[PDB]
């Protein structure tokens, strides 16, 4: 099967700048009939994929002309001559020279913006949930950029592992930031035997790691 | 107790019905052969003539059933010929890769066609489908192989030239015939994959035990062969 | 306008079966090859099957061979995918596509979500994330809802029946080891509006016909 290797895995780029995405094929995509069946797709968040370029360099009808592709054999490139906000999303290359038809793993295009440090918020479990026997603690990292962040839980200064999960929004189309939630789930019994519930956040926009905590009975 | 010549006279009408239905060139070749049987000194000489009639007439009827042109053996294109005329830009490469197997260039199938002197056909896929349908519907042994460069997909945005190679036959060992045929063409098919040339090879066979509705030739032609060439073979032995 | 409209998705038990359909309009369907593509949540695209215009040629991904049949009814402008012996790994959004003249994916449908799981349909428990000093920054307060333990996916969350959209972050669900999902939805609002504006998160979970409205309040 044709393996298609895309680089970079992710592409931060400023509005108005150019962008290049590389697609490497494990075998030649030149078909015996003379054509080369390498194509490019944009998938915007929430939507189905859209064709951009077919057979290496043909722009699909209606596709804005800031998109173009080139290459031959096993080496191919997609260029966005001038990046626009709407270009946020994942770019895939795919071939249909050989069966199985195959896709690259996707390059995420990220819109570059000025560093923005997260607002860190913490929410104790609600009384409704605690009535049901469980305690979720939510820590919220709002409107930050770039995406790299580290979030750990400490209960009475003991690090927590195995009991939290995290989720990150896509890049916001208006302000280009990310938001992140981390949820710490304890049994109600485990929750009532400790006092300090703390969320520790590291991000380059902060001068130092921020611990945001509360006392249970407060 | 019957001399070979007298055998031919008793089967005068069955063989007249035969010659009338075959394509012209095919009908003449069988007619020449028939007079060789009538004037056959030996039983060996007669038998070889009768065999050649069996094969020539059957192929004429196969042409009729499929509306293909009956081609005498002398005029049948070879594989090299088909490559040279149908895919001229690849003929030089075709020669280089047949250096260790030059007999490939001289392979001469019963039918050598291309998509519309290599005969033309409107669709190769339709021919393959109707072979594959009757093989599946009546259990008739076929063998079928398509060249394929690497794992290439079919495509919808361009058309390529292609060949259809077909082998037929009227012999009692039907499985043996299609097995040997496909084994002969396998190397060629694999060669065509490496040249980027699309070819299909079909092979099939009937014998006299095949139920008269299930042959690769029309049933009316089955009765013509069974009434003539197959009775002749019975007369030749019992005398 | 070329349009592809898939249907047939939903929940299936592992080992179970399901038939997807795709209704095509806006072009001569019977003249073109058709394809299925799928995307597992948070993952990349994966090709599934191709079928030529006249059905003579059919290709399959090695991972669906022997379990999926692609077919079509040209006079009815419909493409089909018959899925059998399904596995959790077959959970995905399934798209029909066509190249309208080639083997590339030029036109795509909106897709239909197939979930393969033995988990049983369940609406969410909705708990408030109450605003407090621990969630205020300047003149801004964050509040939200915790939407816990629903199945299968599709849940829609909105605030004040959709009126409140600025500053809303509804987070992607996490599949839990229980086999259920959970997410949270948060919104930042002016702290000056706490106790004068009412905040209600509306949770709609069509698979269980569950609609939940939860008022989120500052706590005493
Ligand atoms: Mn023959």
């Amino acid at each position: 099967q044709i393996v298609l290797s895309q680089s970079p895995l992710s592409l931060p780029v400023s509005l108005g700048d150019q962008a290049s995405i590389s697609c490497r094929s494990s075998q030649s995509l030149l078909h015996s009939n003379g054509n080369t069946y390498l194509h490019w797709y944009l998938q915007k968040p929430g939507q189905s994929p859209k064709l951009l370029i077919y057979k290496v360099s043909n722009r699909f009808s209606g596709v804005p002309d800031r998109f173009s592709g080139s290459g031959s054999g096993t080496d191919f490139t997609l260029k966005i001559s001038r990046v626009e906000a709407e270009d946020l999303g994942v770019y895939f290359c795919s071939q249909s020279t050989h069966v199985p038809y195959t896709f690259g793993g996707g390059t995420k295009l990220e819109i570059k913006r000025t560093v923005a440090a997260p607002s860190v918020f913490i929410f104790p479990p609600s009384d409704e949930q605690l009535k049901s026997g469980t305690a979720s603690v939510v820590c919220l990292l709002n409107n930050f950029y770039p995406r790299e962040a580290k979030v750990q839980w400490k209960v009475d200064n003991a690090l927590q592992s195995g009991n939290s999960q995290e989720s990150v929004t896509e890049q916001d189309s208006k302000d280009s930031t990310y938001s992140l939630s981390s949820t710490l789930t304890l049994s109600k019994a485990d929750y009532e035997k400790h006092k300090v519930y703390a969320c520790e956040v590291t991000h380059q926009g902060l001068s130092s790691p921020v611990t945001k905590s509360f006392n249970r009975g407060e | 107790k019957k001399p070979i010549a007298l055998i031919c006279a008793e089967l005068y009408k069955p063989f007249q019905d035969l010659f009338a239905a075959l394509p012209k060139d095919c009908s003449e070749e069988c007619q020449t052969l028939f007079e060789d049987i009538r004037n056959s000194e030996s039983h060996a000489s007669a038998w070889s003539s009768a065999l050649r009639i069996k094969g020539v007439a059957y192929e004429g009827f196969f042409s009729l059933t499929n509306s293909w042109r009956y081609i005498p053996a002398d005029l049948k294109p070879t594989l090299g010929m088909a490559i040279q005329t149908v895919f001229p830009d690849k003929f030089e490469k075709f020669l280089e890769r047949t250096h260790l197997h030059p007999e490939y260039r001289d392979f001469t199938p019963d039918y050598l066609m291309c998509r519309s002197a290599v005969q033309e056909v409107s669709s190769v896929s339709a021919v393959v489908d109707r072979f594959k349908s009757k093989s599946s519907e009546k259990g008739r042994p076929i063998r079928q192989e398509e060249s394929r460069p690497k794992t290439e997909s079919m495509q919808e945005d361009i058309e390529v030239d292609e060949l259809l190679i077909v082998e037929v036959g009227y012999q009692t060992d039907i499985e043996g015939k299609v097995i040997s045929d496909i084994e002969k063409w396998k190397g060629v098919v694999n060669l065509m994959s490496h040249l980027g040339i699309k070819v299909n090879v079909l092979t099939c066979a009937d014998n006299s035990q095949t139920p008269r509705t299930d042959w690769w030739i029309d049933e009316k032609y089955v009765r013509l062969l069974l009434n003539s060439i197959s009775y002749l073979f019975k007369e030749l032995l019992e005398n | 306008e070329v349009k592809l409209e898939e249907s047939g998705g939903g929940l299936v038990r592992p080992g179970g079966s399901r038939k997807l359909s795709c209704a095509a309009s806006g072009f001569t369907f019977s003249s073109y090859g058709m394809q299925w593509v799928r995307q597992a949540p948070e993952k990349g695209l994966e090709w599934v099957a191709y079928i030529s215009s006249g059905s003579r040629t059919i290709y399959y991904a090695d991972t669906v061979k022997g379990r999926f049949t692609i077919s079509r009814d040209n006079p009815k402008n419909t493409l089909f995918l018959q899925m059998t012996s399904l596995r959790s790994e077959d959970t995905a959004m399934y798209y029909c596509a066509t190249g309208y003249g080639g083997t590339w994916f030029a036109y795509w449908g909106q897709g239909t979500l197939v979930t393969v799981s033995a988990a049983s349909t369940k609406g969410p428990s909705v708990f408030p994330l109450a605003p407090s000093s621990k969630s205020t920054s300047g003149g801004t307060a964050a509040l939200g809802c915790l939407v816990k333990d629903y199945f299968p996916e599709p849940v829609t969350v909105s605030w004040n029946s959709g009126a409140l959209t600025s500053g809303v972050h509804t987070f992607p669900a996490v599949l839990q080891s229980s086999g259920l999902y959970s997410l949270s939805s948060v919104v930042t609002v002016p702290s000056s509006s706490l106790g004068t504006q009412t905040y209600i998160c509306n949770v709609n979970h069509k698979p269980s016909n569950t609609k939940v409205d939860k008022k989120v309040e500052p706590k005493s």
